[PDB]
């Protein structure tokens, strides 16, 4: 009853600015938390930017400082404010989505207990020289 | 345009409490515990069984405090394995469906006894208040379980830190889940908290409106009117009180007038007990009951992102008071409870 749709992301070249919506439904702030992976390929899948309970938003080593994330429960969507891009940043985005917890527990996002909750089919950046 | 992040931390403030807590609770219901059976008479009272199973379900909880105040002490680090997690959780819940369970027993003893709606060979007081606390115990376990089947340890969020946490995973599916966490709550509260109080509030009232009336001793010649039987020899009907008794009434034995007549204020400790627990109990505990049920109506009537992350760095607070509510009930019986107060005395002497 959750779906994610990813839109914004195809080519552009290296200092670019791009920008990725993760529209989504049936999804609340209240239960669910919002992140960001993405894939090469040839490599393996990869953590970009989440939303998590304790630290804002925990971005990766190699992302930090030039994307940008936020969360609008109005319209209930995901961003991704990537800044002066890099092509080792080349690959396709998915927004993933997860259930967090009882306040008993603290309201915790369940980013690592399963990565098989709400998925997307991704959306893919290109980044040239 | 809104993103969800905790306040700024406490600090060790809530694992002092948590432990200051654990330190009188252990010893306060302790007391409590040996003045209740120090006493082996059937000089018992009525509402005894239930003060010793509040002190039980409070102490039962406060020994497992130096496993919370230090999980909350770590940030949230849990190193005592899956089952105390769970164990350790399943008191929390036993506790506060006991302590709320007991707090209408001492009250449904306080209307039995102070309106009795049958007659007293049919009152069977002992029995009710026994058989009261004997489900109580069945009833505030059993409906702990899912606390105790479900809760489970985990890193959450990738961090080097062990959660303690209610995983809706065996019941659920990730739409669902949300659901389970809301049914779950709305059932603890209303069973543990909306359905008892409003008993005890019940109870508080039909007691005011029979204690309503005043008994009334005549000074010189000492014929007491009671206004359920009244004076209707004189005119004066059933069911009257004094004060409307008209101004030209006198004592029916001796003819002095109103203006010598002595209302009597039965001095009654173990009502006056029975509501400054009450009291106290239905303020530590509407905090978290108030903030989870409207974190769970949060999900479901769309609350701003503001609130819900609102509600969310408020909440181990509110635990945290709600759990003080425990080693309370042994200070409220010093400061009010006769029988407690001398038992203490007593045993302090002889040493
Ligand atoms: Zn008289």
């Amino acid at each position: 009853q959750v779906q994610l749709v990813e839109s914004g992301g195809g080519s552009v070249q290296s200092g670019g600015s791009l920008t990725l919506s993760c529209a989504a439904s049936g999804s609340t702030y209240s239960s669910h938390c919002m992140g960001w992976f993405r894939q090469a390929p040839g490599k393996e899948r990869e953590g970009v930017a989440l939303m998590t309970r304790s630290r804002g938003t925990s971005y990766a080593d190699s992302v930090k400082g030039r994307f940008t994330i936020s969360q609008d429960n109005t319209k209930n969507i995901l961003y991704l404010q990537m800044n002066s891009l890099k092509p080792e940043d080349t690959a396709m985005y998915y927004c993933a989505a997860v259930p967090r917890a009882g306040i008993e527990s603290g309201a915790y996002c369940k980013w690592n207990m399963k990565d098989s909750g709400s998925w997307g089919q991704g959306t893919q950046v290109t980044v040239s020289s | 345009e809104c993103e969800y992040t905790d306040w700024k931390s406490s600090g060790a403030l809530i694992p002092a409490i948590y432990m200051l807590v654990f330190l009188l609770g252990t010893t306060g219901n302790g007391l409590v515990l040996w003045t209740v059976f120090r006493s082996s008479r059937e000089k018992r009272r009525s509402a005894d069984i239930f003060i010793a199973s509040l002190a039980v379900a409070d102490l039962t909880f406060v020994v497992t405090l130096p496993l919370w105040a230090t999980y909350t002490y770590r940030d949230y680090d849990w190193p005592f394995g899956t089952f105390f997690c769970k164990l350790s959780s399943y008191l929390i819940f036993v506790n506060m469906y006991a302590s709320a369970f007991c707090l209408t027993g001492l009250s449904f003893d306080r209307y039995l006894a102070i309106v009795r709606p049958v007659a007293n060979a049919r009152l069977r007081l002992r029995v009710s208040g026994a058989v009261a606390t004997a489900v109580l115990w069945v009833l505030a376990a059993l409906l702990a379980m899912p606390v105790m089947v479900l809760r489970t340890t985990g890193d959450l969020e990738n961090t080097n830190k062990v959660q303690c946490y209610m995983d809706y995973s065996m019941v659920a599916t990730v739409s669902s889940e949300w659901a389970w966490e809301v049914g779950l709550g709305v059932s603890s509260t209303t069973v543990g908290f909306v359905v008892p109080f409003t008993i005890m509030l019940t109870c508080y009232f039909f007691i005011a409106q029979t204690i309503a009336m005043k008994k009334y001793t005549c000074t010189v010649c000492g014929y007491i009117y009671n206004p359920e039987d009244g004076d209707p020899d004189n005119g004066v009907n059933p069911g009257t009180d004094f004060k409307d008794i008209p101004d030209d009434w006198v004592c029916p034995l001796c003819g002095v007038g109103k203006d010598q007549f002595e209302e009597v204020e039965e001095r009654r400790r173990l009502l006056s007990i029975i509501v400054v627990l009450v009291v106290t109990f239905a303020l530590c505990k509407m905090p978290y009951h108030l903030v989870k049920t409207l974190y769970m109506l949060g999900s479901l009537l769309h609350w701003p992102c503001d609130f819900d992350l609102f509600l969310m760095n408020i909440f181990p607070y509110c635990t945290c008071i709600s759990y003080v509510n425990s080693c309370l009930n042994p200070f409220l019986y010093a400061f009010f409870d006769p029988r407690f107060r001398q038992a203490c005395t007593s045993m302090l002497l002889m040493g």
